[PDB]
């Protein structure tokens, strides 16, 4: 129990344990340099995040090819994501960069290209067309996440609108609309969502982060759109309205990931909601074994100064005791004084929270709701981490070259490293967001073809043995596929580390 | 993974003073600790002998705490923006000639105990003739 192991807590014993999640990090202007990408990696981010409603494929392309080379030097496996701009009335541009609004103050909210980016206190430019013929005289324009409101007072003009300003607010370049009508039909994948998707595919982006998924169908229109020449790039949809919550069942059958965005969802559901929001979220995804990230709001303060609050570590730390695989900096690492710190300051949230999470408890929580009779493929890794617990084992080493095994393995959360012996470097750069897994890439046109699955296994054995993991009379759980099986891992062994 | 790096020692006069300096790199990837997580002790090694507990000081400084020989007489203090630990040694004694070692664990807080330390550095001779 829990409580147990809470009475059994000291604040003054270091911690042991190897760090079981994962770290995404986001570029920008402050880490996009290859010395800058060498630093996180060192400090601990296993995916870096390509934020596209902002900056030219040109400036995409000096991230993906400068972390490809940061990577290399590193000599490691790190993920790339494509967030994308997502549907999202979005307007900003100013004049100055900025522009503030008094409460009676009379704007023009203009459709017109021409002030798309000369927008003043008077007149600027929102991005959707439909507005005069879906906003009406007397209705509101959330601007900038709930905070300024408008009151429409007439369509000026064919495609412009005279608006009361109802509270102060300042207003920076680029701030999302959230019209309080629905009806408004939003796409699934913009016109530049698409053309962004393509590029991605075409430079082998391993995760799509698609943005304001709503419904099922539209993690499949994400899908169609990443093509055959990307039918195996995960989509982790992003949950950040009403309507995902309200989904999240489909969503998840659907898509690869989820990931929280808690910010967005708090526009319209309360910060006490959220919290339930997540702990469910979270969990469903535990139970589906499929990888749940955390995602605005992390170390936000940690932006600027550098120390975050207590609160904001609470808040880290429970997104990992609420079981996420991962958490996920962005602008604390994309634009930011500190990046290398507040990663470092993440790894060691993790560390900590995993340390102080009972080792066995989501064990059998997701053990008892397993139907029986369960699957092979199922019991197979279930009862992989159940030997180790049994047994003691330091480390779990699964052999699965598309990694869904691993994936498998880690949704019971043993208590020891699972290392991924991959034959696929995609796979070792996708687990990075899976929970313990570690890949080791097995370059088959480099090697034998080990159909004796015996090199792999050194492979595997030798990693654990100089990352730290196992030594000499460790006991360790080898989950491979036998030489008779259509696909998946059927076959365990439970070997002990000889010196 | 964190190294520390001595300098400062020396001769001096009975009565006279240093100032020890411990200077920090590299970092702990896999526990994502660096020079300004981990607590600093100060040891001390006298001619022949283990070597015993000076001072100590916690991650950001706000606890430390001294051996009473050289409680008044010692201070350790820390600038975590430039990495550097320091000892200031005042009214130095013939009896603390010794080899003068900084030590940083991977906790918050320090410990007296040797063995409980995980970087050191090469130390430092100070020797107080009078």
């Amino acid at each position: 129990s829990q409580l147990q192991h809470n009475i059994g807590l000291s604040i003054f014993e270091p911690v042991a344990k190897h760090r079981a999640n994962r770290i995404i990090c986001t570029i920008g202007p402050s880490t996009q340099s290859v010395e800058a990408l060498k630093g996180l990696m060192k400090s601990g981010m296993s995916v870096a995040r390509m934020n596209f409603s902002h900056g030219s494929y040109e400036y995409h392309q000096t991230t993906i090819n400068n972390v490809r080379a940061a990577a290399a030097e590193l000599g490691l496996h790190i993920g790339i994501a494509l967030d994308t701009k997502g549907p999202e009335i979005r307007t900003g541009l100013f004049k100055d960069g900025e522009a503030t609004y008094a409460p009676g103050d009379t704007v023009l909210v203009t459709t017109d290209p021409a002030f798309e980016k000369i927008g003043t206190k008077e007149k600027f430019y929102v991005d959707y067309p439909q507005l005069p013929n879906v906003v009406r005289p007397g209705g509101l324009i959330y601007v900038d996440d709930g905070v300024l409101t408008l009151r429409v007072l007439s369509k000026e003009d064919d495609c412009t609108l005279k608006c009361h300003v109802n509270n102060h607010h300042r207003l920076t370049d680029r701030k999302g609309i959230n019209l309080p009508g629905c009806e408004v039909d939003l796409p699934a994948v913009s016109e530049k969502d698409r053309k962004d998707l393509q590029f991605g595919v075409e430079q082998g982006v391993d995760m799509i982060f698609a943005s304001f998924i709503r419904t099922a169908d539209q993690v499949r229109e994400v899908r169609a759109a990443l093509g055959e020449k990307g039918k195996d790039t995960l989509i982790i949809s992003k949950i950040e309205n009403h309507q995902g919550v309200q989904n999240i069942d489909a969503i998840i059958e659907a898509s690869d990931g989820i990931m929280v965005a808690r910010g967005d969802l708090g526009v319209e559901i309360p910060a006490e909601k959220v919290v339930v929001a997540q702990m469910c979220i979270i969990s469903k995804c535990n139970v589906a074994g499929k990888p749940v990230i955390c995602a605005t709001q992390m170390l936000e303060s940690m932006t600027t100064n550098p120390r975050p609050t207590r609160a904001e570590v609470t808040d880290v730390a429970n997104a990992v005791f609420n079981g996420a695989d991962c958490v996920m900096l962005s602008g604390e690492t994309a634009k930011g004084k500190y990046p290398n710190e507040v990663v470092q300051y993440m790894v060691r949230i993790c560390i900590e929270a995993q340390s102080a999470t009972h080792d066995s408890v989501m064990f059998n929580s997701i053990k008892n709701l397993q139907k029986i009779p369960m699957s092979p493929e199922e019991a197979v890794c279930s009862s992989a981490v159940s030997s180790a617990f049994e047994v003691q084992a330091k480390a779990i080493l699964v052999l699965s070259n598309t990694g869904r095994s691993a994936r498998l393995i880690s949704k019971y959360r043993p208590n020891c490293p699972i290392i991924c012996a991959t034959t696929r470097l995609l796979t070792c750069r996708q687990l990075n967001v899976t929970r313990s897994v570690e890949s080791v890439y097995y370059d088959v046109d480099a090697h034998g073809e080990d159909n004796d699955r015996e090199k792999r296994v050194q492979l595997g054995v030798d990693w654990a043995k100089t990352k730290g993991y196992v030594s000499a009379g460790d006991v360790m759980v080898i989950v491979h596929a036998d030489h008779s099986v259509k696909g998946y891992p059927n076959q365990t062994r439970l070997v002990r580390v000889r010196e | 993974q964190v190294q520390l790096q001595e300098s400062g020692g020396g001769l001096v006069q009975s009565g006279g003073s240093l100032k020890l300096s411990c200077a920090a790199s590299g970092s702990n990837f896999s526990s994502g600790r660096t020079f300004s997580t981990d607590a600093i002790g100060w040891f001390r090694q006298a001619p022949g002998k283990e070597r015993e507990f000076v001072g100590g000081i916690s991650w950001n400084g706000g606890i430390t705490d001294y051996v009473d020989s050289v409680k008044g007489r010692f201070t350790i203090s820390r600038d975590n923006a430039k990495n550097t630990v320091y000892l200031q040694m005042n009214s130095l004694q013939p009896e603390d000639t010794a080899v003068y070692y900084c030590a940083g664990r991977d906790s918050w807080y320090f410990s007296k105990v040797p063995d409980e330390y995980r970087y050191w550095g090469q130390g430092t001779q100070v020797t107080v003739s009078s």
